[PDB]
């Protein structure tokens, strides 16, 4: 329930600056190779939980072959679990290929419901 | 970029412009009735519900329309708030966000909703089979957006990008000051459009005479008739228009309607008649025919249409100026038919 | 009836009809697509559509002659038929352009708009006719990994590999004098048919086919190419049946004649003497099914195919139709034995004596060459009237009560259970 | 000048070699025999695969002990 | 009553009472339809679930097909079960119930279904267009029903004891012995139909050239040519029809389909092509008629046309009888022309 806007503008402000970056970095690619979920084959926009208005748009606004593969990458990874492996270590996901696929979708129906709630609490100055 | 306002001491004004982007010039059949549809959508700068929000708090309210020369993008308005509008206006033309989950949420429905109503209505079934009969590719383009034809995202971009251009609009206002006007549409956007090229033509649409086009329906059967009017004849069918649809004529407890679409070069009067069964109409469609080719007068009728002409065009200040003063006589020559319902018993053309 | 001689090589099997209007002979090979790799999938394809292409038709067509053929598992069969009095003018077509001057035939230019053709229809074969495809997959996971598994127009990646050389190849190993059947139906004569294949002296080809190391085995197992984008939901499922030359032939038929054929829309397939149909006919569990006892020469399918559009209980319709074929091991009725032998006799009897002697060619080639002869249409009744309660009850205990199944679907089959429920359906627990 | 094969009978020759219903084996041993009197540069890699599996691989009389 | 059979040694039977009541007698819309869907319902003395589950028993099954000519009553079954099958089909021509609660319950919704299966296939589309526009009232009558004029249960019995007459009905049947075939079409319910008139009439059926319709559509497009044949030039077009898909063609690659339907007083014959973009179907029928406007030698084909006939009379046994030899030559004169789908794609009839 931390907004992705809150999670990019907190992000961008790292990734912008020159020291921290190169310190913070590090420390978060390690954070993405322990967390395990690329050897299951799944990139990290699958494992936000969609359950709630916001990822629920931004997945109807996904396109058609994107949410195919996506599909594919959450019920590979549940017969995976199911058996108690891994992937085999072709089929794990690379880290060119974590991208952030449905942040973009993500944010503008965020804008668009900050700015909605934003517009209906508004006051003319009068 | 035709610039005239019209002022009044008057609380509401009104602001519209007009870009010949109709079904006219549509590339593929519908891509016209999707980028009206498309018009009032959101922007780079300002969302679409920021917009229809800020316009309320502000007191107006827009509007497109779409007709067979015409996009018209209207905003009606409480008097001193013009700049605004006049930017909103600008800001749709130049800079409109174009976006797929806009085209398959909001669109598209709107779009399948028009049409699922105009199908309805089997005057207006009738009224594009005359449309297509007697102007090929050219009027005869589908005012709406059935889908028969796949009409992508990038079309309707490239229709926008040809269509809206500085050389093929008109701005419009009523109530409001023609100097305040002319000095908020340029110290705007729409002076940083492209300067294209208009795409009104002045040759004559290459008509069709003789035609005949028959579609079953359920529902009301509707007969219809319709005549390509050049433009040196164009007062002659409006005073036949208004006299065939007044009290002067034996024939309106016959015909159900009865006018006349009027363009730069040309237009089609049309004449319908409508009914529930099929015997009555058939009956009445012969009797129009068989008693419009022997002549009518209409001298009569043209203080009639002098009166209406002024109460139709009193609206838009682009009218056509017809003389009506040299017309006396009518007899019908060649003409094309359109049946729409129970077809099967319903006359053919050379039965008429 | 039917007559059948050997000559120095070649087997030729007439069935002789002096009331028809045309006379068809052809030869009918005995290698259909279960004599095919992985990797050659579609050869048979490819000389179906070579023996009909516009350059070699043209010539039939010049001289009155229109072709035919048919690929199937077991057999395949190349089909001449003209009018009575040509017969030897399809017979020299049939020599001259098939069996020995097949060079022209083979031209590159030819190939190659051919294997076009056939990969824009096996193309449109995959993505637009589901019933078919789905029975295509029953059989490609019934049978997986044995020589029956693969599908008779072949597969867009294998086809697309060929070339003239794996054709000719084919040619060399399959079509041959010890593998082949020359047929004659319509009114041809068997006397005329055989004094003008030893007038010309016809002969196919020397060698022997290759003898394929391992048959069919049923393997019980599933396959869903699930796609949400479709209307429909189609499910094939099949237990083993018996294969062509069983006792249980006949017996298999009318098994699947006992729940026969439905369809939703017509009120005459409403009415039938089905006890499935006032089961399914209350929420309208399906718009149609057809039971089907297919055999090959090494194994068979014994089942069901059905298209349903309610989505949400498709599990009910599976539940339904297995509480009924539990009712052949446990509880047929002396009435539905009646009932489906005289509908069995019935549509043998359509599917034999029918006008067409193209049919009748495919028919009595396939028949000849597995068996040596051809079980006439009497016989064929005699021993359908001679099927009793207990033979079904004995055949339904053997094949179908808690035995493993093959299940194929495309379509929306969310809502079809997996193959643990669907198998456990398979036997009730005698209630 | 015998060319070389189609390409759809020898892919992946070391995995079907068994599942072969053994007349074909032996039409496709002899025409790598011939094809392997050519100059060595103009084989295709594929069957240089094929033509070492059918002497080295481990089949019939090398098939493992156990 | 003309009874005619053809004996063989055979095990199955096929009767078949054809009945001249099809869409060409129609008196409204689809009253043929509906009589056809009706036929096999319950009679006055049998249900039609008896009937169904005693012919199942018996070995046998019935069927009732229409076209614009016949309705056609088949029951095909094992040979020696006649009688049952004769004067099952006696009752169902002579005394079936005709209940609104059979109307409302069976026939509309499968008459619904068989409109919903043609309605997406658009060549039957075009094929009834094509028939329309060239007959108008006789045989242009639409084939099934879809509701645009309202059938009530009296219009369907009128149409009924109207066909259903002593003079109009041949019974055919394959696999039966003749003389006791007419021993059993009378002392049955054959015997005591009414004697009414043969609908068939022997003019001509007043054809139209020159006609054009464009539909619209969702999918596939089709170009489609219709010709009207007179009984004396029948064979030349039969021979055209099995020329232009043979090999022998060189636009055989461009027609999908290309036949010719006979009647006892001419036919139509009929061209389509079809495909999924407009491009290639506009193409295509150029093409077709720019080649077929110059002469094309019809001589290869005939005796391909011989056997084509033999095959195609060996399923009817509907003999017309046809020359085949003094065909020599065919050049395209005047046609009618319909287009389906993309229709502001494909071409007029002035650019063809
Ligand atoms: C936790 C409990 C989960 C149980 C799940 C389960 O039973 O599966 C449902 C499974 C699926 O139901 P379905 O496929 O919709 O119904 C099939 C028809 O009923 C046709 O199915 P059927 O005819 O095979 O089953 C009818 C069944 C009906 O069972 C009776 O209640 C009698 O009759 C019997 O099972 C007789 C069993 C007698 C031995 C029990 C000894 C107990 C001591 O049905 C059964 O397995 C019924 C078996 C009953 C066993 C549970 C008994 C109560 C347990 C408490």
């Amino acid at each position: 329930p931390q907004s992705f806007t809150s999670i990019a503008r907190i992000g961008d402000y790292i990734l912008k600056s020159p020291v921290l970056s190169k310190l913070c970095v590090p420390v978060a690619n390690q954070f993405i190779n322990l967390a395990g979920y690329k050897k299951l084959g799944l990139k990290f926009d699958d494992l936000i939980a969609e359950e709630n208005p916001i990822m629920q748009t931004a997945l109807r606004r996904l396109p058609e072959d994107e949410s195919y593969a996506r599909a594919y990458r959450i019920i590979r990874a549940h017969q995976t679990e199911l058996t108690h492996h891994l992937l085999p270590r072709n089929e794990w996901i690379k880290a060119q290929e974590d991208v952030p696929y449905l942040l973009p979708y993500i944010l503008e129906a965020e804008a668009a419901a900050k700015e909605k709630d934003e517009l209906d609490n508004i006051e003319v100055s009068k | 970029l035709t610039v005239s306002a019209r002022d009044a001491p008057t609380k509401i004004s009104t602001l519209a412009v007009k870009v010949h982007g109709g079904s006219r010039y549509a590339t593929k059949d519908g891509v016209a009735h999707l980028l009206n549809r498309f018009n009032f959508q959101n922007t780079n700068t300002r969302s679409a519900l920021k917009l229809v929000r800020e316009s309320e708090l502000l007191g107006g309210t827009f509007k497109s329309t779409l007709d067979r020369e015409y996009i018209t993008l209207k905003a009606t308005f409480l008097k001193d708030d013009l700049p605004y509008y006049v930017n909103a206006l600008a800001d749709v033309l130049y800079k409109t966000a174009f976006k797929p989950h806009e085209l398959t949420e909001s669109v598209l429905p709107a779009a399948r909703y028009d049409y699922a109503v105009a199908e309805q209505c089997p005057v207006k079934s009738a009224e594009d089979q005359l449309y297509a009969i007697t102007f090929r590719k050219g009027l005869g383009n589908p005012l709406l957006y059935d889908g028969v034809e796949r009409v992508s995202l990038q079309d309707i971009k490239d229709f926008a990008d040809k269509v809206y251009t500085k050389e093929n609009l008109e701005v419009s206002g009523e109530n409001v000051v023609e100097a305040d006007l002319k000095r908020f549409v340029d110290e705007s956007l729409l002076s940083t459009l492209p300067a294209g090229k208009s795409l009104v033509s002045k040759s004559e649409p290459k008509f069709f005479l003789g035609e005949e086009n028959r579609v079953r329906f359920i529902g009301d059967s509707v007969a219809a008739i319709g005549i390509p009017v050049n433009k040196a004849s164009l007062a002659q069918y409006e005073v036949l228009a208004n006299y065939l649809t007044s009290a002067l004529s034996e024939l309106s407890g016959l015909i159900s309607s009865a006018k006349l679409d009027k363009f730069t070069d040309g237009g089609l009067f049309t004449l319908f008649v409508r009914d529930q069964d099929s015997a009555v109409v058939s009956s009445n469609i012969k009797k129009i025919v068989a008693d419009l080719k022997k002549g009518k007068d209409l001298s009569p009728a043209i203080n009639y249409t002098k009166l209406k002409n002024a109460v139709q065009n009193e609206s838009v200040s682009s009218p056509i100026e017809l003389n009506f003063d040299a017309v006396k006589d009518f007899k019908l020559g060649k003409f094309n038919y359109v049946a729409v319902g129970d077809v099967s018993n319903l006359p053919y053309l050379d039965e008429l | 009836a039917e007559v059948t001689q050997l000559s120095n090589g070649i087997v030729v099997a007439t069935e002789h009809n002096p009331s028809a209007h045309t006379a068809s002979v052809g030869v009918v090979f005995g290698s259909g697509a279960a004599n095919e790799n992985p990797y050659n999938n579609g050869v048979s394809n490819l000389w179906k559509n070579i023996f009909l292409s516009k350059e070699n038709s043209a010539v039939a067509a010049k001289e009155g002659l229109a072709l035919s053929s048919n690929i199937s598992r077991d057999f395949q069969s190349y089909i001449v038929s003209s009018l009575p009095g040509s017969t030897d003018k399809s017979l020299d077509f049939l020599n001259q352009s098939f069996i020995q001057q097949k060079a022209n035939l083979l031209s590159s230019s030819n190939f190659e708009a051919t294997k076009k053709s056939v990969l824009k229809q096996v193309q449109d074969f995959e993505e637009n006719d589901h019933p078919n495809r789905v029975l295509e997959h029953l059989h490609s996971t019934a049978f997986q990994n044995t020589p029956l598994s693969l599908p008779t127009r072949g597969t867009l990646e294998s086809l697309e590999n060929l070339v003239v050389a794996d054709l000719e190849s084919f040619a060399n190993n399959h079509f041959l004098n010890s593998n082949a059947v020359v047929v004659g139906t319509g009114n041809i004569k068997h006397e005329d048919l055989v004094n003008s294949i030893e007038s010309k002296n016809l002969s196919l080809q020397t060698g022997t086919k290759p003898v394929l190391k391992k048959k069919a085995a049923f393997l019980g197992s599933e396959v869903r190419l699930r796609d949400d984008t479709l209307p429909k939901a189609w499910i094939s499922l099949a237990v083993e049946g018996e294969p062509v030359n069983s006792p249980n032939y006949f017996v298999a038929k009318l098994a699947a004649q006992i729940f026969g054929s439905y369809n939703a829309f017509e009120p005459a397939s409403r009415l039938q003497g089905i006890k499935l149909l006032d089961n399914i006919q209350e929420y309208q569990l399906c718009d149609n099914f057809n039971h089907f006892s297919l055999s090959y020469k090494d194994s068979g399918l014994w089942g069901f195919s059905t298209a349903t559009r309610n989505v949400t209980m498709i599990d009910d319709l599976i539940h339904f139709t297995l509480k009924q074929w539990n009712r052949l091991t446990i509880s047929v009725t002396d009435t539905e034995v009646e009932r489906a032998k005289s509908l069995l006799k019935l549509q043998l009897g359509q599917l034999y004596e029918s006008g067409n002697p193209v049919n009748d060619a495919n028919l009595l080639g396939a028949e000849v060459l597995i068996k040596g002869s051809k079980l006439s249409l009497g016989e064929a009744f005699k021993k359908i009237d001679a099927i009793t309660v207990k033979d079904v009850k004995a055949w339904a205990g053997k094949r179908l009560w808690d035995q493993d199944i093959a299940i194929a679907g495309t379509g929306q089959i969310e809502g079809l259970l997996d193959y643990m429920r669907i198998r456990s359906d398979m036997s009730m627990m005698r209630w | 000048q015998t060319k070389a094969l189609s390409k759809a009978t020898l892919t992946d020759l070391p995995e079907r070699w068994e599942n072969m219903p053994n007349l074909e084996q032996k039409e496709i041993a002899d025409n790598l025999t011939e094809r392997q009197k050519l100059p060595w540069k103009t084989l295709n890699n594929e069957e240089i695969k094929a033509a070492w599996y059918i002497s080295y691989g481990e089949w019939g009389p090398r098939r493992p002990v156990h």
